[PDB]
C-alpha cells in the first residue's frame, strides 16, 4: 500500500476486532504520521493460535 | 604542542559528548521527539527511561 | 477452533519521501519565529528561514 491516504481513527471504531494489538506504534496515534510503504498480509487462522 | 594538546584534548571530548545524541541505548530511536509522536504515555515511560 | 480473519499492517520507517500519510490538514508556515513545526512527522521547534 503507498502514493495514497490512509485512516486509522475509524478503523477500531468500524466494526468489532477480537484482537487489535500494536507494536512500537500507539493505535491512537496513527493519525498523524507519514510512512514510505504500507504492507498487508491475509490468511485464516484458529483463534487459539 | 604543549598549548596544543589542552586544545585538542577538551575540543575531542565535547564532539564525543556531542555524538553520544544519536546512540539508541537499547531504545526504539535515538531522538526524543521520534519517540513521544508514537507512543502512548504508559508504554513511552520505558523507552525514554 | 473457530476460523479467525487476520490481517497484519507492517509500517516502513525508512528516509524516503512520504507516500502514506494520515488525516491532517497543512497550514501554510511562518517565518523568523520558531513554531512547532510536522514536516510530514519531523516534530520540533524553531525558527525557519
Amino acid at each position: 500500500i503507498s502514493n495514497c491516504v490512509a485512516d486509522y481513527s475509524v478503523l477500531y471504531n468500524s466494526a468489532s476486532f477480537s484482537t487489535f494489538k500494536c507494536y512500537g506504534v500507539s493505535p491512537t496515534k496513527l493519525n498523524d504520521l507519514c510512512f514510505t510503504n504500507v504492507y498487508a498480509d491475509s490468511f485464516v487462522i484458529r483463534g487459539d493460535e | 604542542g604543549k598549548l596544543q594538546d589542552v586544545v585538542n584534548q577538551n575540543a575531542q571530548a565535547l564532539n564525543t559528548l556531542v555524538k553520544q545524541l544519536s546512540s539508541n541505548f537499547g531504545a526504539i530511536s535515538s531522538v526524543l521527539n521520534d519517540i513521544l509522536s508514537r507512543l502512548d504515555p504508559p508504554e513511552a515511560e520505558v523507552q525514554i527511561d | 477452533y473457530q476460523p479467525y480473519r487476520v490481517v497484519v499492517l507492517s509500517f516502513e520507517l525508512l528516509h524516503a519521501p512520504a507516500t502514506v500519510c494520515g488525516p491532517k490538514k497543512s497550514t501554510n508556515l511562518v517565518k523568523n519565529k520558531c513554531v512547532n513545526f510536522n514536516f510530514n512527522g519531523l516534530t520540533g521547534t524553531g525558527v525557519l528561514t
